């Protein structure tokens, strides 16, 4: 009746959010909606404490809908004034909206779904260091998706051996190479030698083929001083790109690094670790699209988006929606893909998506269709598990992609005629033939737990 | 197992691993480019070496070429593009030749490939 | 030697008969797999994709010698009642971790295994840290005894209060209320987690006014007083600037948020606080998004152990009187995990492994959230005189003002302590002792009327 | 439209874009120089390459040449200058030759152009 204004005309400088709620038996719905608004702001419906203007500092519920198909499920909408947030700080925003509403006992579960950030609040952030167009112009690569590979085994290899594999992999036809996310500095291998050996391998490989190559160097550390020390060396050597984990490291550290990278002209690659602890259940936690928006605001160039045919969960429509949210500039409302609000980015650069996690040659036609030529595809066991070696493995991966791109350009299908394309290509490639014979019947099909 | 040859094996980016291209293949992409409304253009250069600098990330030498005439704005047929290529081949017979495309909405190129070698 | 192809995990990562060493890290998850997969394969899969393993056999492994860098599942126990639940146990070699980094330890155990398409849920329960990995950390800046020596307060729990719903206030009005509450008789005074720097109030002048109030309140009573100043920010340059200014004014304590800020910044702040001689107060926000549901997430007793090694002096722990038997045993156990030095195994209290801390300082627990005068003997008898009690609306709600509100709490606490020091039982007598003390103190009256008895 | 040849097209500063110069043109500027009371001088060198340094603004290599004899002070006829050029051409037949001028009031040169190529 108070924290529930069923007519409030939302302004154009307000932040909006949408929760899904599971009330206890008996509690009326329009009563719980008003409790979420207050428990996320002041914590009262009376004026016993004010009389000190309030009102200009309180959130209000302005709509309620029932979820079709479920007898106990609702959607609540809440508006928040602009003067409640500090400019240029994601930590504050997260603390102010979600930091007490998930322990309310009168409820059984809660899940945040979407958020609308107005242009009057987005202009105070810096954003991605370079973007999409600038990186393509720097690397001089147009017309096709990029390729990459991760090194294995994880933990156990020395530095000379680590560098001997990068060269053979890089000399075969790939573009990028990466360190596992759990490789920082360990007794069996320290970082300052790995950097040097990787640099030597990169130079030797570049001099041979005649194209630009790179490798993502990990910069996660336990203190800020060490993290900043590990990037100045990479700047000194002339390497073009670095990597950082933003969920186990922090938002404060990620923002400091993004500023440094913008200042000194480097490229940033982000990894999403521990995220499955928050967004896997369909009735508790925070959806991944909110974290994607937060990262785009904080700063980054690449981001993992997941596959749909690998060893880890992921649905199609949902993915198609958030990928559009990540890359585009103006997005319209569409409830059939999980979009609740219209979003405007007022000229802010985009972010490249990345797909990785148990994939091989008999999966190219599909990937090439779900994602356009504006993504990066990674293959770790698909290159180092080839019956011959790392160079023969890399060549087989590039030929498949070239054949798929040519077939797409000639005006043929890809969902209906895909196996043929691969076969007609193995007829003239002695390396592609070997790979196809090893992984013919290896797929992953289970029941989805986070349907929609 | 066989061994990939490491001696004197240069590559030229996109569509360099597939078997050699024919004139039919060539006049097939030019059409794909035209169907999406993009502006063609030609470039030439006598070398393909890449040079770096001591301590400047993101700087390389050898990325710019020389423009033939001007971008073909308002072109709706492919034939014209093929004639212009023969003119360029006749003019300078000891250089590489490339074909580009352009999108004015996102301000970015869209494709590139080689059509002549010395 | 190399055979390209795919194999099963239970062929190299299940060691039913393994004797653990004294430099190993142990974990314990509860799992619920999908229809089709036997339990053994599931356990083996977790150990593999968390130590050293992929999905299709690589050749670069015949030059590193495994059986020296791999994790192993060595026990699986079914859960009574449930039909598809089991407890697994994994062992991790010591050479897999970087010294002095909590970020690394977490990235490995919990990183990419809670999202496999062959499971339905997962939950981490406990961890055993060997005494050879802990000696590489610093721990809390000061501890328990050193802080008590610094403040010169013995024998009784400390008191505090928080500025409740009172935003949009100017700095001067904030300082006036702080001074009134401090002169009332309390010890500490908090802030508000959602207050860093906003158009209605910036931080420098708020710091100035609070510092001005503290000295003038201290002069009249001859006791040491303090106030927590929030230092959470967006970059690492702002946080350091605020900490340096707080040190320059000569304040004794600061405050930080460690779940939404990160581990790296928390470790940096702890190092600075140890170097320059300050106290650290830790607030836990957003924790309920992880540790609430019973079949997915991470239990709080692991985050407590991580906070103790990264560094801190105070931590929130919640109240334990509105619960019931059976429960509150977990809370009493994980309080002991925070304060003691040697904890033995006890399954009834939710302890899975024996933990030794080899001479590391303790952490003071904090209880808060809706409490008034009638609850004093219970809290005194449960926690003991090694905690901090925080009052909210029970101080600013007095009908006479803010200053008389603290006198009632002080009198009640002193009466409860005196009653305990005489042999009287604080559990049965309870409501009776408060009434006698209310007879010769007009402020305890007119407060024992707004708030009724227990039962 | 036509295309400007980018291959093997060096230039030598002033008066290098106009059609080749004749001896009449040559003995026309020498007179213009003399009418304003300036001092002639000759210089020779076997190369024209330019070299830079990593991080020093305003430093280039290859700007100094070699002086023939000495500046012709107190010269009032052109003929003499032309004879001296033929002597220099006979002496070193595999080098460039330049003609300069000098103003002692502002302390600065006034003109320069090439008269012989290998
Ligand atoms: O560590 C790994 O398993 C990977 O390198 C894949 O290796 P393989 O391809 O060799 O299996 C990727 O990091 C995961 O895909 C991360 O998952 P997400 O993209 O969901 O973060
Ligand atoms: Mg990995």
């Amino acid at each position: 009746l108070t924290y529930y204004t069923p007519d409030y005309e939302t302004k154009d400088t307000d932040i909006l959010a949408a929760f899904r709620m599971t009330p206890q038996p008996g509690v009326p719905p329009e009563e719980a909606g008003a409790a979420v608004a207050a428990e996320s702001s002041t914590g009262t419906w009376t004026t016993v404490w004010t009389d000190g203007s309030l009102d200009r500092y309180k959130g209000r519920c302005y709509d309620i809908e029932p979820v079709a198909g479920e007898e106990n499920q609702y959607i609540a909408y809440v508006a928040y004034p602009l003067d409640l947030f500090e400019e240029g700080s994601v930590t504050n925003m997260f603390t102010s909206i979600v930091g007490n509403v998930f322990g309310f006992k009168a409820l059984r579960a809660l899940r945040l779904e979407d958020l609308r950030i107005p242009p009057a609040y987005s202009k105070t952030f810096q954003g991605p260091p370079h973007g999409i167009q600038v990186e393509r112009d720097k690397l001089n690569k147009y017309g096709r998706p990029l390729l990459g590979c991760t090194i294995k085994p994880k933990l156990g290899l020395s530095a000379k051996n680590y560098g001997r594999a990068v060269y053979e992999c890089l000399r075969g036809g790939l573009d990028f190479t990466k360190d596992d996310e759990n490789v920082n500095s360990q007794p069996f291998m320290r970082w300052r030698d790995r950097f040097l050996f990787v640099a030597e391998a990169i130079f030797k490989s570049q001099a041979e083929t005649g194209e630009i190559k790179g490798h993502y160097l990990n910069a996660t550390a336990g203190t800020c001083e060490e993290m900043m020390k590990r990037a100045q060396f990479a700047r000194e050597l002339g390497m073009p790109i670095v990597m950082h984990d933003y969920l186990t490291g922090g938002f404060t550290a990620n923002t400091t690094l993004a500023h440094y990278c913008r200042d000194n002209g480097l490229l940033l690659h982000i990894h999403r670790a521990m995220h499955a602890v928050i967004d896997r259940q369909r009735n508790h936690g925070i959806h991944f699209r909110v974290l994607a928006k937060a990262l785009r605001m904080s700063g980054g160039d690449h981001i993992h988006s997941g596959t749909v045919v690998g060893k880890l969960e992921g649905e199609r429509e949902v993915t198609l929606g958030f990928v559009d949210l990540l890359r585009d500039d103006y997005i319209e409302k569409d409830r059939s893909r999980g979009i609740y609000f219209t979003q405007d980015w007022v000229s802010m650069p985009g972010v490249l998506p990345v797909a990785s996690g148990g994939i091989h040659v008999w999966h190219m036609p599909a990937l090439t269709e779900i994602f356009g030529d504006d993504s990066v595809l990674q293959f770790g066991g698909g290159t180092l598990g080839h019956p011959w070696g790392n160079a023969p493995g890399a060549v087989a991966n590039r030929v498949a992609l070239e054949a798929c791109v040519q077939a797409r350009n000639e005006g043929r299908d890809l969902a209906r005629e895909g196996n043929d394309i691969i076969r007609e290509a193995s007829k003239w490639s002695p390396e592609l033939a070997a790979a196809c014979e090893v992984w013919k019947e290896i797929k992953f099909v289970f029941e989805t737990i986070d349907t929609l | 197992m066989q061994v990939w040859n490491p001696i004197d094996n240069p590559k030229f980016e996109t569509l360099s691993y597939l078997p050699p291209l024919t004139d039919n293949q060539i006049a097939r992409e030019i059409d794909y480019m035209l169907r999406n409304k993009w502006i063609p253009c030609l470039e030439f250069d006598p070398s393909g070496t890449i040079t770096t600098l001591p301590g400047q990330p993101g700087y390389y030498g050898g990325r710019y070429w020389t423009m033939w005439k001007l971008p073909m704005f308002g072109c709706n047929n492919a034939g014209y593009v093929l004639r212009e290529i023969e003119h360029c081949k006749n003019a300078y017979p000891g250089c590489f030749i490339r074909v580009l495309g352009f999108d004015n909405i996102r301000q970015v190129q869209c494709c590139a490939f080689i059509v002549h070698k010395p």
